[PDB]
């Protein structure tokens, strides 16, 4: 495996970091959280959604067609 | 004296990190503390007590596996690092109690 003190080389970052009884958990959970959500759909719904919709549409044709196909109506 | 003497602020502890990381550097310095009571209580001494049995260590400490301290006795044995030394700064009303050390790269852990 791989090591702490051993992975790689890094020079002149800073971390601040805060201890978590001193901080919240849920910060502006919803203040902040809501704005995210939407933006990461809105940033992945073309990639994400058209082979779904291209399914559905495939779906309930498929439905619709398959039992119309098992009728007659002259002779 | 009339005007515009102000007594000073009480000042709040966090308790945090900070990491600057340097690998350009040969040595880590690390150095830890909880919240001091600071100049007039008397738990200073009791404090300073409890360090001077943790102590201070420095590779040129002689006789080495001998020391009485137990961290001390365990850095010189296992090379755990160059230098340490525990403390007690005293402000008004605050302070800062631990230690700090300076250690090899693959020390920081053990020594923590």
């Amino acid at each position: 495996g791989r090591q702490f003190g051993h992975l790689t080389r890094v020079r002149h970052v800073i971390t601040y970091s805060l201890s978590p009884f001193e901080q919240r958990a849920f910060p502006h959970y919803f203040s902040k959280g809501i704005p995210n959500v939407l933006r990461r759909t809105r940033a992945c719904i073309l990639r994400v959604a058209p082979p779904f919709v291209a399914f559905y549409l495939v779906y309930t044709w498929g439905t619709q067609e398959f039992e119309k196909s098992k009728r007659k109506n002259p002779a | 004296d009339e005007d515009a003497v102000p007594t000073l602020s009480p000042c709040r502890f966090t308790g945090s990190q900070i990491c600057h990381r340097e690998d350009g550097l040969p040595l880590a310095h690390v150095a830890i503390a909880v919240e001091g009571p600071g100049w007039a209580h008397p738990d200073n001494v009791a404090l300073q007590v409890a360090n001077a049995i943790i102590g201070h260590y420095d590779c040129t400490y002689g006789g080495g596996a001998h020391l009485s301290s137990p961290l001390a006795s365990i850095a010189a044995t296992n090379k755990l690092c160059q230098s340490f030394q525990t403390f007690n700064i005293c402000y008004a009303d605050t302070g800062l109690l631990g230690a700090h050390f300076v250690c090899d790269h693959m020390s920081i852990d053990d020594m923590m």
